Order: C-alpha cells, then structure tokens, then sequence
C-alpha cells in the first residue's frame, strides 16, 4: 500500500462522503468529515482545519457560481470577519496557555473573564512598568495595555469595563468607543471617525504608549503603513492589526486588494518561510482570501499533500473553488480576463497529480477522488471521472476488482465503478477497445463479453479460432484453453439467446464444429468424424452440389477459406482410411467429388493441397 | 530472472545503462521495458510515507496474518519485533517498513552477510535510493554523450524530461515542478543524516559499526547524486529566480 497512516484515514472519510452521495444521503459535511482525521495528528494540522472551517462557514448564496460569490463585495466583507474572529480567538488560546500550562488547567479551574485573564496576562508579558506608559494604570495595569489585549481577544465588552473605570483620565475617547462597540463591521461613523483620527494626528502621531496608538488607529483604521511593530511583534498580530485596518470605498487607507496582493506580491513564500515553518505562510494566504494561493503553495510540500488536496476539496464542494477553465494550464494561474488580484487552481490537475502516487496499488482509493471530476470534460468530451477509470484499468489492469467479473456461468458480480454510475457500457468497451489495438484478444473478448457486445466477442474469437482448428487439442494447449473458452460463451450465447449479425455469428459456429471435426480426426473416430463434415454441407461429396457449394465458398468468412486446405485432406485421408478397410464406388465417387471441388476454389496452397488429393484418390482404385 | 524485486529491479537496470555508457547497446530492447515497469519510481525521487498510528496499532494487535498487494505472509513474534525496530530507526512507515524486510527473507541475503534481519532492511532501503538515483545520472549523462548516435541520444533525452523531471513530450500536453521535489528531497538526506549522529553518538558515546559507514557513504552518494541531477536540469534553461534567490539563501545559511 502508497498511503500513509494519515492519507489512509482520509481515504475512509472521503468514502463515507461518497457513499453517502452514491445513495443520494444528506450532503455531511466535507470540513468535518477531514478534522476528524486531523484530531488524530498533532495540533498543527487540527488548528489548520479549525481555520478552514471558520472560513468556510459563510452565509453563501447556494446554486450561484464560484466566481460571482468571491467577487461579490458581500461575501468578501463576511471573510474579514471570520478571519478576525479566529485570530481573535486563536490569540485567546495562547493568552490561556501563557497563564496556565495546559489547556486542561485552565479548565479544571474554570476559564476565567476576559478581563481577569488578561490581567493574569498581564502580570507575565510586562512583569515591571514600562516608563513610557500614560493615562495612569487601572487595577495594577496600564488601562491602555488592558484595552488593546481585551480587544486583541475579541471581547470588545471586556475592554469597555475598563474604559468605564477610568472615565476621568481618557478624556473624550469614551464616546469615541462606545460608538465602535454598537456600529457593526467595527468602523466608526465618518463624522466622529474624521474627529478621532485628526486629534491622534494631531499631537499623538509620536506616543510613548505604544499600546495607546495601537488602540487609536485600530477604533479609526489609520496609520495602515505602520504595523506597531511595539505591540504587534507575532504573525497573526500582524494580520489581525491589518484586517482591522482595511477599507472599502484614498490616502491612509488601506483595501483587501491591496493587502492581499500587497502581502504575497512583495513579500512571497521567501518572505514567511525563512523559518521553514508552513503553515505560517498558508494561515496568511487562507486568512486573507486568497485560497488558491494557500492550496498550491501547500500542495507542494511533500509532507502536507494530503491536507493542501482535501482544503481544496473543501472549497470545492462550497462552490469557493475557482478553478481554471484551461487543462492546460499550470497548478496556479490567474486567466487574462479576470481582475490580477484574484488566482486560479488547475484543480483537474492537481487531483491528477496527487492520484498518480496512490493509484497503481490503491485502486479503490483511487477511485473516491476520481468522483469529483465527475462534473467536468476534456476537450474531447469525454467524462473525466469516466476516463479516470479507463485510464486506472489500462494501467492496473485490474478487471475483476473494480469491472466486475463475469463468470463463466453467465454472472456479472459487479465492480467497485457499478457503485458510482450504473451505465458501465461505454467503459468497458473503451479498455476492451485499446487492449483489442494491443493484440490482447484474449482479453478484449473476455471483456467485450463482459458488456455482453457479442458482434465484438464472436469477431475477435473467430480470429483466435481459425488458427488452431486444424492443430492438435492436447492438455493445457492453446487450442483447449481456446475451444474450452468458446464452448463457454456458446452456451452462455444459446442459453441467453444472444448473437451477433449472421455473418459473424455463422463463422463463430461453424468454427467450433469444425474444431469438432479435427478433435475426431485427430483421435481416430473416422465414422464419427466423417459425420459432421456432411452435415456442414461444406465440401460437396456428390457431383450435383459441386455447383451450390462452390459458390457459397465466395462469401464464407476468409477465417474459414483459410482452413480450407486441411479440411479437404482430413476429408480425402478419411475417406482414404476407410477405403483400405458398392461402397468402394461411393467412396470413389466421393474421392472424385472433392478433388473437382478444389479445383475450382482458388485458396490456400491449392498447390501441394491439390496435388495430395489426387494421389490418394488414385491409390484407392 | 524475470520476476524481479524492486531491488534486484534496480540493480539489473543499473548493469543495462552502463552497458549503453560503455560502447554496448547489445540491450536496447531490454532497456526500454525496465523505464515503463518503474515508472511510478522515477517520478518520485526519494519520498518516505510517515510514520501511522493505524498501522502501529494494528501490527502488534494481530500479529499473525500480514497481507501486501496480491500476496499473503505470516508473522511471528520474531519477524513482528524486526518491523517495529526498522521503522523506528528510519521513521518510515509499518507496511513499508515491512515490505523491505520481506525482501530479505525470500532472496536470503542474511547469510551472504551474516547480520541480524532488521540491519538489513537498513541496508536494501539504501540501496533503493543508490541506484534509483544513480541510474537517472547515467540517463542525462548518456542523453549528452556526443560519441554515440544522434537518435539514441535523443531517446533518453526525451524520457528524462517525462520520467525524471515529469515534463511530458511534446506530442502530448495540479503537479508540483522538479526542483521544489529535489530541494525537499536533499532536504531529507541532510535531516536524516543529522538526527542519526545525533542517535547514533548517544549510543556510541559494535557489530553495526561497518553497516553505518556504509549508510552514511550511500547517503553521500546519493546527495552526490542529486546535486548532478539538479546541475544537468539547470543546464536546460529549467529554472527561475525564486529558485536562485533559496539557493542562495541556503547559501548564507551555511555553517
């Protein structure tokens, strides 16, 4: 087996998702079907999913293409808002753990107020006062380090406390803040947002509070060049301090185009991944929007294959995905009619890529991510999850396990393919159809017959047969392993009262008597096998049919003109046996019969064939 | 013979391409049904599936009955303590791991060395990268022989481009480029080779003395070998300045 422990599980949950699919079930959900794998690996890929899924968990507009919900500013603004609530909340876990050892601790004691927590935040990140700090201290702390922690958190009414006890010493900024509080999409109105911003312009450009100018320009989304590198020293700081910056309809302001484009276009990969840590670099794509991005960059970490696939999976089934029209194209690109700022993922390539490891000894597996190209075409128009399967049974040549075997006793045991469409025609005829290009008849006929396509069938085993009629039937020869297959699909054919057009049909019969004929010559029953050859009617044996029989053999099927030459002489040898043994004129007349029959037929060595004949008709008399 | 391990795989179609090397194409028609049996091999160059729980867990619970691909095995509680130790030591995968240490018992190689069975699958998991690796120098080294005929020296010119850097040819045609694979993947030589004087210097400070040299001479070759293969991709014109600009900082980082 290629799959990894974490792959394996995975594969199951991808399974369950189909199933549920293939019997028509309630949709689950993909995001949850994969974080149940993710708990059972370290935190680092738990918390990415936990991401995933908070950006992910958007009011969207369902039936609606992937394109128009990302482009549209709605769907946008909730994006910022989701991503703020994970850094918001992301950052409480590591003010809980920074208090307390463990998480557990934390909890057995009982998680305690915002408020208290970051004040018991507090105590440890600034253990002395720091000369620089204003407007007095509130409770043992600097009111502005409590405000900004507070809101750095997300509870915004935990900072609001503090405001309310320290009315006096902040001045007109408590108006200014219980207005943020109640707006939403935490932007001020531009009266009073216009009244805040010039007065920290004013004179407080430059305060030794670094966590006062923090604060100003998070409530009015200013300064957006300087990062408060003072107070934001961490990635996810840095990105929170931003998203609360960014604007919607032009100096000192700051849009998501810009900081998304901004973010990737100047400082890439080389940028954030100089720590060789990854998903530091993916939280920063993912958490501005820029899912795309994010998938391919950790799709090309070896290691982190199996979580870049399934995100993109994700966005896939949410109709977020955009993927590339193109085929051709590379994994990540962004189409020349489209804006710069957004990218798109070759998503048919990328399930092809991470396919190809898994899928020589995995077929099953295999088969759960070819589902998802179900809805997609190639140039050509064939189905893509259609010729996924092709292709995996060319290569595996697995038939039994994912086609179906069809048994010689007329049963179709279905495949691991039968679970996902049930017209399995077309398929099956294109692996027959390559493997019969490849000369493999003996499998093109077990597989056309396998979609019970007798004019294909009998065809390719009239050109197995017509070869080895003549040759001797002994134990595991070709001839037995052939005979014994054909007898099979007559009775399969007769007992289901199938067949192909005459013409193919009458040579495949014909064939498999005469194999009969040879079988008796070759053992020695003369009698008996001097009784099928009258019967087919095939060499004239009285001077009146001569005419009758020599015009037939103009259309008979050239498999059959060919063994032409060896039935005449078992036919003349017969005859010849039993004359060594009035009936010595029938015999005569017979030898007579055959030898102007083949006179008059043009065939194979006519020659030598001819020659024989005439010198044991004459020994007979 | 004809049903050949993935080791005797290698090892065979190593002797084929010095033979086209050294002025002998007396295997040509052999030579071209080995790249399509390995082709899953060429286009991964060294790639270890991480260590599972599942597998873990379930090795040790019913340690009786093992099943790989088509075939079936039985393990005993000698053989199961074997598989647990590979793993451990190179950190790959229980099914993997297994499957190497299979290998030894059918050919029999523990009496041509004479060593305990877990320290050979060390060695034939080596072996694997020697030769899976070495072999792609002898393809680009030959594509660029300029004493051979012009239409031979094109074939493999070709098939390097599909099997070695998955670039298809160009009467035909998600996926990640070559470098960023053989960047990750000398990535792992250097990783390994760390954490193994660190191991194995915890310990030293024995009968495997000659079998870690000789681990450490294959993990050599092979990086070796890797840093030609980047070489010949790179004097295609196959690169970029992203590329240039980690090299570089790998560079600076230097110690």
């Amino acid at each position: 087996s290629s799959l990894d422990n974490i792959e394996m599980a995975y594969a199951r949950q991808i399974y369950i998702y189909n199933e549920k699919i293939v019997n028509g079930h309630l949709q689950p959900n993909l995001v949850d079907l994969c974080a149940s794998v993710a708990e059972l690996d370290d935190k680092s890929i738990s918390d990415m999913w936990t991401m995933v899924k908070q950006m992910t968990d958007v009011l969207l507009t369902p039936a609606t293409d992937a394109l128009k919900n990302r482009s549209s500013v709605e769907v946008r603004m909730e994006f910022v808002r989701q991503a703020l609530a994970y850094l918001e909340q992301s950052y409480k876990n590591y003010t809980l753990v920074t208090v307390f050892g463990n998480l557990h601790q934390a909890q057995l004691g009982g998680v305690p107020g915002t408020y208290q927590l970051v004040r018991s935040f507090l105590n440890i990140k600034l253990p002395a006062p720091l000369p620089g700090l204003q407007d007095g201290e509130v409770e043992g702390h600097p009111v502005w380090a409590l405000i900004y922690y507070c809101m750095r958190c997300g509870d915004l009414l935990a900072a609001s406390q503090v405001v309310n006890r320290a009315q006096h010493q902040l001045g007109e900024f408590k108006t200014w803040f219980q207005e943020y509080m109640n707006s939403k999409d935490r932007r001020l109105s531009p009266a009073t947002e216009n009244k805040l911003r010039l007065h920290y312009r004013r004179a407080l450009r430059n305060n030794t509070d670094p966590y006062k100018r923090a604060v100003y320009c998070i409530i009015g989304r200013c300064d957006v060049t300087d990062n408060q590198s003072e107070v934001a020293d961490k990635t996810e700081d840095y990105l929170w301090l931003k998203l609360n910056q960014v604007c919607f309809d032009p100096q000192d302001r700051l849009t998501l185009s810009q900081f998304q484009k901004q973010l990737l276009e100047d400082y890439g990969e080389s940028h954030f991944t100089v720590n060789q840590q990854p998903f530091l670099y993916f939280q920063v794509l993912f958490l501005t929007a820029q899912f795309e991005a994010a998938v391919a960059f950790l799709f090309r970490m070896e290691r982190l294959r199996c979580h870049a696939v399934h995100v993109a999976l994700v966005l896939f089934e949410l109709k977020l995905l955009l993927k590339s029209s193109g085929q051709s194209a590379q994994l990540l690109s962004h189409e020349p009619g489209d804006p710069p700022c957004l990218r798109r993922l070759n998503f048919v390539r990328l399930l092809m890529l991470y396919t190809r490891k898994f899928e020589s000894t995995d077929p099953r597996e295999a088969l759960q991510y070819f589902y998802f190209l179900r809805d997609e075409k190639d140039s050509q128009g064939e189905n893509m999850f259609l010729r996924c399967v092709s292709e995996l049974v060319i290569e595996s040549r697995e038939f039994d396990m994912i086609l179906g075997k069809l048994e010689n006793d007329g049963s179709r045991k279905p495949g691991v393919i039968d679970k996902f469409t049930s017209d399995t025609k077309p398929i099956i005829n294109k692996v027959a159809s390559v493997a019969e290009n490849k000369g493999l008849f003996e499998e093109a006929a077990k597989l056309y017959d396998l979609a019970k396509n007798a004019d294909k069938v009998l065809e390719l085993m009239n050109k197995l047969l017509s070869p080895v009629v003549p040759q001797i039937s002994a134990p595991q020869s070709n001839k037995e392993r052939l005979k014994n297959m054909a007898l099979s699909i007559a009775e399969r054919y007769r007992a289901q009262g199938i067949s192909a057009n005459k013409f193919v049909d009458s040579t495949f019969y014909l064939l498999l008597d005469l194999i009969t004929f040879f079988d008796e010559y070759h053992s020695g029953h003369i009698d008996r096998a001097f009784d099928i050859i009258e019967r087919l009617k095939l060499v004239p044996l009285n001077q009146e049919s001569v005419e009758e029989r020599v015009a037939a053999f103009r259309n008979f099927s050239d498999e059959i003109r060919h063994n032409l030459s060896e039935v005449l002489l078992a036919t003349m040898n017969i005859l010849f046996t039993q004359f060594k043994r009035d009936r010595d004129s029938q015999l005569r007349s017979q030898a007579r019969t055959l030898i102007t029959f083949a006179g008059m037929i043009p065939y194979r060595t006519s020659g030598d064939t001819n020659a024989r004949l005439v010198q044991m008709e004459v020994l007979m008399n | 013979m004809t049903d050949l391990r993935k080791l005797e795989a290698l090892q065979a179609l190593h002797a084929e391409l010095v033979a086209v090397r050294q002025h002998r194409f007396e295997g040509l028609q052999v030579l071209e049904t080995l790249l399509e049996e390995q082709t899953d091999a060429f286009k991964a160059l060294i790639a270890k599936p991480a260590r599972d729980t599942k597998d873990r867990e379930a090795l040790g619970k019913e340690p009786k009955k093992l099943k790989i691909g088509e075939e079936e095995y039985s393990l005993n509680e000698d053989f199961v303590n074997d598989c647990l130790k590979l793993a451990d030591e190179l950190d790959l995968n229980e099914k993997e791991s297994a499957r190497i240490l299979i290998d030894c018992d059918a050919e029999g190689d523990v009496e041509t060395q004479s060593r305990p069975l877990w320290e050979c699958g060390v060695i034939r998991f080596h072996q694997e990268r020697k030769y899976l690796l070495d072999c792609m120098r002898l393809i680009l080294e030959i594509a660029a022989d300029e004493d051979i005929d012009a239409g031979l020296q094109e074939s493999f010119g070709v098939a390097a481009e599909d099997k070695i850097f998955g670039i298809p040819p160009p009467w035909e045609r998600q996926v990640k480029k070559f470098i960023p694979r053989c960047m990750e993947a000398m990535k792992g030589v250097r990783s390994m080779l760390q954490c193994m004087a660190d191991k194995a210097n915890a310990r030293n400070m024995l009968d495997n003395q000659e079998t870690l040299d000789f681990s450490r001479l294959s993990l050599v070759e092979q990086h070796e070998c890797l840093a030609s293969i980047l070489h010949a991709a790179v004097q295609r014109h196959h690169a970029t300045i992203a590329d240039f600009q980690d090299f570089i900082k790998i560079l600076r980082k230097w110690d």
